[PDB]
């Protein structure tokens, strides 16, 4: 209950850092998955707007009217989705330094505990196996 | 600039290992350990470390593995002491390589270690 009190307390800190790393890694994976989901939908809305005004340009030299409101509703949804898509990119760009510093200090606590006598079974206890 | 490269899994970092003839040297506040009872094998040096300005900044852990996976060496920061510098890590690698090669061991560094702080030039391995 002296030098092991520090080993147990540092091992308790390894838990919390490991929790925070896996909590933010779960958060970062939700954002990247939703980012590529919206960007693909951004791609589709894009070439859907292409064919929307390309039916206008292809049949305006001859002259079918209420189609303009559809392209205006898609252009409205496009930059509204790209807006939330940039915000997703901002949220997970702000996580990359958090994931790195957590992962580095989590490993440093592991090495510190290993150097202080903690065996692999003790490390896996705090790490949740 | 500013990354964190990891060659070792959490198992490889935390795995218990046992030296028969322990030889510990100290380069700065880094603890170099290796088994002198190892001879005539190919050893890879794997390490977790942070980079900055495309140089090595801080070593988290370096361990020496044989082809079969056995840990036979280690460079680690001493827990009771403050940090180390970019040069301290390179000196410790030289101590581990020169000490490991004196027992006819073919020591090789990883690709990421070769990118920021390598040594050797390597010799021949025995079948």
């Amino acid at each position: 209950g002296s030098k092991e009190d520090s080993v147990e307390a540092v091992g308790a800190q390894l838990k919390v850092y490991h929790q925070q790393y896996q909590d933010k890694s779960r958060e970062y994976d939700q954002l990247y998955e939703e980012y590529t989901r919206t960007s693909q939908e951004l791609q589709m809305k894009r070439t859907a707007i292409e064919a929307f005004n390309e039916t206008i340009k292809i049949f305006e030299e001859q002259g079918i009217a209420e189609i303009h409101e559809s392209r205006t509703k898609l252009e409205q949804q496009l930059r509204a989705q790209a807006s939330d898509n940039r915000e997703i990119d901002k949220r997970m760009n702000s996580l990359k330094p958090d994931l790195m510093q957590l992962r580095k200090i989590r490993d440093q606590y592991l090495v510190w505990l290993t150097q202080k006598g903690a065996r692999q079974k003790k490390i896996n206890e705090w790490l949740g196996i | 600039a500013s990354r964190y490269l990891t060659d070792m899994t959490l198992e490889e970092m935390s795995r218990d290992w046992f030296m028969l003839m322990p030889k510990q040297k100290v380069a700065g506040s880094l603890c170099i350990r290796m088994d002198q009872a190892i001879m005539d094998k190919n050893i890879i040096l794997k390490a977790n470390f942070s980079v900055i300005f495309d140089r090595l900044e801080t070593l988290i852990l370096l361990r020496a593995f044989t082809e079969e996976g056995a840990i036979v060496g280690e460079i680690s920061p001493l827990p009771s002491l403050p940090g180390h510098t970019d040069e301290d890590v390179k000196n410790a690698v030289g101590v581990l390589i020169g000490g490991l090669e004196a027992n006819d061991n073919t020591v090789r560094v990883s690709e990421t270690l070769q990118r920021f702080a390598w040594r050797s030039s390597n010799e021949n391995g025995r079948p």
